[PDB]
């Protein structure tokens, strides 16, 4: 806990958050295209 | 008195046939209101009771047209069933009134 | 997700 | 001022607010959303192909009047309306005619993300980089309450959960029991 609570204050909360985030959305803008490019 | 509950009476009952007979009917006209209203003990309203009230920015589904001062209509929500909707000419007679 | 997905429940249900 | 405008008896549907449309991002993430509604409520919608520009009450007047006058006949059997509109970007910019269509706004959660969906087009949105974060920012601007349904959600299902839902409370409220 003591060697990840100085470092989860640095990076580690704004990078892993943000890129299951974009990677919902990266899937979030191919999905409305495979939807809509056969029906 | 008596010889005023004789004409009175009788068309309250013949306004709410005329009201129950419009539920049926389909949607003629919807409108888009700009103010707000809500019914009073004055408005010389047919029915008294069944009339209905609208904010700023509501929607009303009108089915038929009652008189020159009341349209029969519905709101657009969940449930809601038909009312008395003020005409514009009737909401150009209520704000008169309140100046006179 | 579980401050998320009932925050995409209080726009719905409001 | 009038207190009551003519308006149709039944909204027409209209899907706006990724971005600019005229491009490959926006409007192949909104050929998603038509096939969905297509199907779902197949037998109890109205969906059409949009042309001329509706925000000038270019085209003339009778152009499109007379296409304003069909979505005037699609509400008259009380029946949902779809438009594919392919120049509305903006909640005000179909503030002025006697419409008052459906704001679904399609909410993109991350502007960053947006970027990498057009170098995801090729190289032919990638000429087209900043252009499209004007309106996409400026809608970003516009408040979300001014607008109607708003979908925030990657995957199809979540948006499409909204999608449904919605014009199906939407449904009922405009439909009474017997």
């Amino acid at each position: 806990t003591k060697e990840r609570e100085k470092a989860k204050s640095r990076g580690t909360f704004q990078k892993l958050r943000e890129k299951q985030q974009l990677e919902e959305d990266l899937r979030g803008y191919m999905s409305w295209i495979t939807q809509g490019e056969v029906m | 008195q008596g010889p005023h509950m004789a004409l009175r009476k009788e068309a309250e009952r013949q306004a709410l046939a005329q009201l129950e007979k419009a539920k049926t009917k389909p949607v003629a006209f919807a409108v888009r209101t700009n103010v707000g209203y809500n019914p009073s003990p004055g408005d010389e309203v047919p029915v008294e009771g069944v009339a209905i009230t609208f904010e700023p920015k509501d929607f009303l589904h009108i089915k038929e047209k009652y008189n020159n001062d009341w349209w029969i209509g519905r709101l657009v929500k969940e449930g809601c069933e038909v009312g008395f909707i003020p005409s514009p000419v009737k909401l150009d007679s209520l704000r008169l009134l309140q100046e006179q | 997700q579980k401050a998320k997905a009932e925050e995409r429940k209080r726009r719905k249900m409001s | 001022v009038p207190p009551y405008d003519v308006v149709p008896s039944m909204r027409p549907i209209i899907l706006v607010g990724p971005s600019l449309k005229g491009y490959e991002v926006t409007d192949m993430m909104q050929k998603a959303l038509f096939d969905f509604l297509k199907h779902l409520f197949d037998g109890r919608i109205s969906i059409t192909r949009v042309t001329a520009d509706i925000s000038l009450a270019r085209s003339s007047l009778a152009e499109v009047q007379s296409e304003i006058e069909r979505i005037f006949e699609l509400a008259r059997t009380l029946q949902l309306v779809a438009l594919d509109a392919d120049t509305i970007n903006h909640p005000a910019q179909l503030s002025k005619t006697s419409l008052a269509p459906i704001i679904v706004y399609i909410k993109i959660t991350s502007p960053k993300v947006l970027q990498r969906l057009i170098k995801s087009r090729g190289k032919s949105q990638s000429k087209h980089l900043n252009v499209q974060i004007a309106a996409s920012e400026k809608l970003a601007q516009c408040p979300p309450e001014m607008f109607d349904i708003i979908l925030d959600e990657n995957q199809l299902e979540d948006a499409c959960e909204h999608l449904a839902e919605y014009l199906e409370a939407y449904w009922k409220a405009t439909h009474p029991p017997s």
